[PDB]
RNA sequence: AUAAUUUGACUCAA
RNA sequence: GGCUGCCUGGGUCCGCCUUGAGUGCCCGGGUGAGAAGCAUGAUCCCGGGUAAUUAUGGCGGACCCACA
């Protein structure tokens, strides 16, 4: 019923008395409407028709942005949730490309099989699988091993099956659906699909169609009210929830922003479950994303000792004039 | 030779579906119990522990091999 | 009832609107299909717009009502979409239909035009 | 298109009526969109009245 | 520039 | 030694490491119907559209060397 992105960690306290200063830095609430676009991700409801790549370009032109991205490729016929990275927050996609996914799938069957046997086979497709990406793919054609979390059966109408399904990133629905059809005998293809979840992105009120997107944009552009366009885009910290976070002090911010690696004497709070090699998000105390990087220690080693390098800072997003120098 | 298991059914697309426990490779020889040629492996799929195997039949009658035990020639 | 419907349609009047298209088909000329209908509006060619009450999603026809008050054209809603098509003379459904040439339905059309005035303001 | 959704509970189905709560069901697939969006000006005017602008 | 990745791309030429 | 300014390894941000034309598909404009799918666009013509990120080598530039 759940994903590795669902598993909620817990904030651990290495320092309780390290406090935040409200005058430096800008949180998601107190970002100017221009700034929110630079460091913003759109939770988009993608209509079917175009490729995800074409979707990018339209947003690029209509809102007049010079760089944009997406959290994976969804097919023309396919619809649903799509994370949309903007401007500075374009690179945040690297965290959403490997993250867990979930789709709602309809599957036509070419023959007749009594109802109860289907679920028995539908139960059986829970675990690791072997697939080869089809001729129509963006990755190399090699036999990898992808993970399947759960397939809950929605409803059936004889030859058609409605079902909810969540998988690891890169897993092919059409390849699976075809293979389940061969597991029942008569074969199967996919006539329709929609995404429902992608990492920490699901069908909520922050989800938005392209229609409403552009509508709200011109309501601030022509008419000039900020409230509506604000909830259209999300602070880039939304694309971070499913990742281990580290809360750093006011003095540990400015140094890191200048490219510096995070030391242990700079940590105040941290998520539990960290290993060496995992990507960890670096946060201020007001919950603003500073940078991304690989861990040099475990949740124990950062907590116990007072000397050493904890996080290898790799990708900087926060500007330098936000928090002044304190090293 | 090594054993796979019992044959499930013949798909209309051109595949004999067998239920096996081990991981084979691309283009394997398939023979029955008496060392006579049946077909060649084209597609492997399904779960990790017990994967299904689809076979390309290079024989005249793949309709009589329903409810049979197929192997891999070694 | 959906949000693009700005006013209530008495059940007799909707039938009268269907009576228009049905007869219009043979004596005059008509525009069947949302895309066509809209084209018929902006070119000012239209004389009456007939939208269905059961259109999904809302966005496909939404633009019509404000575009009708733009180019002065009176417009009307009808219950079914499946019923709109059959009255327009096709297998499947039509969401919105517009009449160019009233044909014999002249008076029937002109009467609908006056009863939509009061239901507006 | 055939995949529908309830505008009340959040259930996907194939029928016209919600086989669960009993509401009218509508199509899940979002409205088709153009990079030109021809009549966008007019669609905004309808959205103004409903939202109250 | 080379090699990967994201469920969608393949053929060619200076 | 502390500091400025020229100097340069590492880290970090920004640029660049081909562009034409053709297939598939999409979208607009024009047109408006007997497989039945489809008026929420059949057909036919014309126009336009086809993203990103990581790792390493090369190159032009912007900051800084920081256990807080
Ligand atoms: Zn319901």
């Amino acid at each position: 019923r759940i994903l590795p992105a669902d598993i909620k960690r817990e904030v651990l306290i290495k320092d309780e008395n390290a406090e935040t200063n409200p005058d430096w830095g800008f949180p998601p609430e107190k970002r100017p409407i221009e700034m929110h676009i630079q460091f913003g991700v759109i939770n988009l409801d993608k209509p079917p028709g175009p490729t995800s790549h074409e979707v990018v370009a339209w947003i690029k032109k209509i809102l007049n942005l010079e760089k944009a991205g997406h959290g994976g490729t969804l097919d023309p016929k396919v619809s649903g949730v799509l994370p949309v990275a903007l401007e500075k927050a374009t690179r945040v996609v690297q965290a959403l490309l490997p993250a867990g996914k979930e789709y709602v799938a309809l599957m036509h069957l070419h023959g007749d099989v009594p109802e109860d046997k289907i679920i028995q086979v539908m139960k059986e497709f829970e675990g690791e699988i072997i697939q080869r990406p089809p001729l129509r793919s963006a990755v190399k054609r090699r036999l990898r091993t992808r993970k399947v979390y759960y397939i809950e059966v929605l409803e059936i109408e004889g030859r058609d099956v409605l079902f909810r399904v969540g998988v690891e990133a890169g897993t092919y629905i059409r390849s699976l659906i075809h293979h389940i059809g061969l597991a029942l005998g008569v074969g199967a293809h996919m006539s329709e699909l929609r995404r429902t979840r992608s990492g920490p992105f699901k069908e909520d009120e922050t989800l938005i169609t392209l229609h409403d997107l552009v509508d709200y944009y011109y309501f601030w552009k022509e008419d000039g009210i900020e409230e509506y366009f604000r909830k259209a885009i999300q602070p880039m910290e939304k694309a971070v929830e499913h990742l281990p976070k580290v809360w750093i002090k006011d003095s540990a911010v400015a140094a890191v922003t200048h490219g510096a690696d995070l030391a242990v004497p700079g940590i105040a709070k941290l998520h539990a479950g960290i290993k060496r090699g995992d990507l960890v998000a670096i946060m201020t105390l007001k919950d603003e994303l500073v940078a991304l990087g690989k861990a040099m220690m475990t949740s124990q080693e950062m907590l116990e000792k007072t000397k050493g390098i904890a996080v290898d800072v790799e990708k900087v997003f926060m500007p330098r004039d936000w928090y002044p120098k304190l090293w | 030779m090594k054993r796979l298991g019992k044959v499930l059914h013949y798909a209309k697309q051109g595949f004999l579906i067998v239920r096996t426990n081990w991981v084979p490779s691309l283009n394997d020889r398939v023979v029955d119990k008496r060392l006579q040629f049946v077909g060649i492996v084209k597609d492997v799929f399904g779960p990790v522990k017990m994967p299904y195997v689809a076979i390309k039949p290079k024989v005249s009658n793949p309709e009589i091999y329903v409810g049979e035990v197929l192997y891999v020639d070694e | 009832k959906p949000s693009y419907v700005k006013f209530e349609v008495p059940k007799e009047l909707a039938e009268k609107a269907l009576q228009a298209v049905e007869i219009a088909r043979d004596t005059g000329k008509i525009r069947k299909g949302t895309n066509e209908t809209t084209k018929a509006v902006e070119r000012g060619q239209a004389k009456l717009v007939i939208i269905a009450e059961d259109v999904d999603p809302e966005e496909i026809v939404a633009h019509l009502p404000p575009l009708c008050e733009e180019k002065e054209i009176p417009y009307i809603y009808v219950p079914s979409k499946k019923e709109l098509g059959a009255a327009a003379g096709i297998e499947v459904a039509a969401a919105s239909v517009a009449i160019i040439e009233p044909g014999k339905a002249r008076d029937l059309v002109e009467e609908i035009a006056m009863k939509v005035k009061e239901l507006m303001k | 298109f055939r995949i529908r959704k309830c505008p009340k509970c959040g259930r996907y189905t194939l029928k016209e009526v919600c086989p669960v709560c009993g509401e009218k069901t509508k199509v899940a697939h979002p409205p088709r969109f153009s990079p030109e969006d021809p009549y966008g000006e007019y669609r905004r005017r309808w959205k103004r009245e409903v939202l109250g602008i």
